[PDB]
Parts: C-alpha cells; structure tokens; sequence
C-alpha cells in the first residue's frame, strides 16, 4: 500500500480548453532498475478500463495526440491539451512500482457546454401492465444540458409526492447532453380513481415551465 | 487480436462461493499474467491478485489472501477466481486484466452477495403517440420492472438499432426490487412501417425477453 492521491475530484471543462491531473503517492515509483512504474486508466460509465498511458509517459496503440504524460517522483499529471465531448469519464493513475499495486481514487471530467433545453415526452400505461394490478406512467426529459431539472406531477391538478422515481443518464459522448426520466408509479384503483395525468417541467434552458399531459380516458 | 470475455453475472447467498472465469484469446496465454481487480461500487479500484498460468505462480494482497484462489487451464486459455466466505460487502464488479501492468481488460462480472431471490422482469411497452412525438421525432421505450438482482441488458432490434438510445440507470424501489427504462428517438414518420423490439436480457436468471413496442392512440 504505497498509497495514490489524485487531484481534482471532479473537474468540467468546455470542449477545446485544456484539463490537468495530478496523482501524488508516497514513495519513489522509480524501480532500482531505469524504470518508473505509474499508469493512467481511463474508465466509461458502465464499461471496463482501457490503459492510456504506462510507464509515465509511453501512450498506448490507438490512442489520442492531446493524451500526454509525464511528471515524476512522487508528482505525476496527466494532461490534456484539447479536452473533447468523447474525454468524459473517470480517469485513474495506477501504481505498480511497489506492494500490492494501488489506484488513485479517479477523477470525473465533465464538459461544460452550452445551455439546450430538455425535450420533453410522457407515455401512459400499457393495458397489460394494468392487468398486472400497478400502472407506470413515465416522464422523459431527452438531451439537455444542464444536468439541473426540476420535474413535478400533477394529477387533475393535484401536485403530487412520494409516489415517482428518477434517473439521470452519464453524459453523452457526442453533444454532452443528459437525459432524464421520472416514473409515477401507483395502484391501478388509484389510476382509475383519476382523470388528467401532467408532468411539469422547470429547466434553466426553458423560459416558462412546461407540462406534458394527458385524459386517461382519450388515451 | 487481444479477447478478454468473462463469465457472466451471478447471484451468490452469503457465506458461500463463487467461480469466475475469464477466457482468453489472441495471444500467448501461458506466458503473460493475468490480474484480477475489483471494483467496489462508486468508490475506486483494488488489485486483488496475479497468476502466471506458465508456472502456476500467484500473488495475492494481504485482504484476500486467504478469501481468493487463482487457477488457470492453459488447455482452454481460462483464468479463473474463486472467493470464499462471501459477504454482503464483497458485491462488486471483478475484472481480469492482461499483462503486469493491465494492458488489456475484461468487461466485467457483477457478483451479488445476497440472500434475496433472484428475479426476471417484466418488460412493459412505453409505447409512442402524439404525446411523445416532439417536432418531427418520435420517442418509444421498454420499462424493464421488478428483477433483482442487477444487471439487466438491453438491445433494439438486435443490436441493430443504437443510435440515439438511452438506457438509463435503475433505481430500487420499496420492495427491495429494481427498475429501469430504454427509450430511443426515432422519426415519427417512420412508425407506420419501421418495427421497433427491445431485447432485455437478465443474465443471473437466464431471461431473455423481447417485446415488440407499437404506436398507441393518445
């Protein structure tokens, strides 16, 4: 354990401008023989780990010109001249000098782009979940930017709590966008009970509040 | 070139054990080693173990020192990992990794230490209307509810449909089960001729269901 710092935490940058990581251990990764052993992992959401850079400054087989590294001692960084959309992860320097080999704890590189407001779409149960006895209504918030969304339901305009979940995808590789959905789950009596089913979305991008609906009847 | 496919996602009840191979091809398998590093959920990455399936010889990290066993059968190119005495904290996603300094990986195996039942789901359509059609696109999806445990895998039309799909993370609801959706965005003209399956795949219950997703008068 010769521990691995890594620095920043977390770092967004807009597409083009350059980005810097540190990663500072505790001794020497410099081998007795002419050689330090120190890499950089570049980790997707979801995916498995692809080397980027070993032995401190060797790249690796097909892998970008804006990728550099260097440092040394105990102070390695890595560096990126010209940050781009498909740079998002979480990337980490790994130690293989020493006794048992140890990461950094990573560093999240989001890219900071321009204000898009969300597109916004709702779909009603399917009749075969209803037979099932519960009724799904989902919310879906696609390609915005930024991440911060406020989404509201409303049945027949009664605001509604406690009864829907959410979830925000990574980042997108391409136009840097995220996407959202919110989830209305309850009883099909309860479904049946009511007539106007509204989600209302809040978003930096959007000047005034919008709000998707439908009649459960005509539907 | 370099493979790395490992076995797929389990469930395994407490105090038990579990076997995880990783086959290899593409290069010398007996005279490389082969890393096994785990990945505790949202919080950084730890080496567990080396072997050289040459010799037979391995390393392990004080931790798993006597949790882990590492064996290797060059007559199939296979590493693989056993782990004792499981416990709820030992649930993860373990990798295999070529070369001393992890040049190559695998994609990964989630192993779920827990005494739940193991659960497919239920696919359900979130079928396409005027309500989810935005200017001139079309936006569809599968609600994939109630299996347990992770991961679920989804495809549209076989894998030939991936462009502007969106497989959002599951949450956990109350009872203990996990939920999740896949939309996609399409044109709207399209849906009176184009056919549109999702393909979910729940590897720890050998489940695999595809459901046909097909416009709805709203």
């Amino acid at each position: 354990d010769i521990q691995m710092t890594q620095t920043p935490l977390s770092l967004s940058v807009t597409p083009g401008q350059p980005a810097s990581i540190s990663c500072k251990s505790s001794q020497s990764l410099l081998y007795s023989n002419g050689k330090t052993y120190l890499n950089w992992l570049l980790q997707k959401p979801g995916q498995s780990p692809k080397r980027l850079i070993y032995l401190v400054s060797k790249l690796d087989s097909g892998v970008p010109d804006r990728f550099s590294g260097s440092g040394s001692g105990t102070d390695f960084t890595l560096k990126i001249s010209r940050v781009e959309a498909e740079d998002v992860g979480v990337y980490y320097c790994v130690q293989g000098t020493h006794f048992p080999q140890t990461f950094g704890g990573g560093t999240k590189v989001e890219i900071k782009r321009t204000v898009a407001a969300p597109s916004v779409f709702i779909f009603p149960p399917s009749d075969e979940q209803l037979k099932s006895g519960t009724a799904s209504v989902v919310c879906l918030l696609n390609n915005f930017y930024p991440r911060e969304a406020k989404v509201q339901w409303k049945v027949d305009n009664a605001l509604q709590s406690g009864n829907s979940q959410e979830s925000v995808t990574e980042q997108d590789s391409k136009d840097s966008t995220y996407s959202l959905s919110s989830t209305l789950t309850l009883s099909k009596a309860d479904y049946e009970k009511h007539k106007v089913y509204a989600c209302e979305v809040t978003h930096q991008g959007l000047s005034s509040p919008v709000t998707k609906s439908f009649n459960r009847g005509e539907c | 070139q370099v493979q790395l496919v490992q076995s797929g996602a389990e469930v395994v009840k407490p105090g038990a054990s579990v076997k995880v191979s990783c086959k290899a091809s593409g290069y010398a398998f007996s005279s490389s080693w082969m890393n096994w590093v785990r990945q505790a959920p949202g919080q950084g990455l730890e080496w567990i173990g080396r072997i050289y399936p040459g010799d037979g010889d391995t390393n392990y990290a004080q931790k798993f020192q006597g949790k882990a066993t590492l064996t290797a059968d060059k007559s199939t190119s296979t590493a693989y990992m056993e782990l004792s005495s499981l416990r709820s904290e030992d649930t993860a996603v373990y990798f295999c990794a070529r070369e001393y300094d992890e040049a190559y990986w695998g994609q990964g195996t989630l192993v779920t230490v827990s005494s739940a039942s193991t659960k497919g789901p239920s696919v359900f359509p979130l079928a396409p209307s005027s309500k989810s059609t935005s200017g001139g696109t079309a936006a569809l999806g599968c609600l994939v509810k109630d299996y347990f445990p992770e991961p679920v895998t989804v495809s549209w039309n076989s894998g030939a449909l991936t462009s502007g799909v969106h497989t959002f993370p599951a949450v956990l609801q109350s009872s203990g089960l996990y939920s999740l959706s896949s939309v996609v965005t399409v044109p709207s003209s399209s849906l009176g001729t184009q056919t549109y399956i999702c393909n979910v795949n729940h590897k720890p219950s050998n489940t695999k269901v595809d459901k046909k997703v097909e416009p709805k008068s709203c």
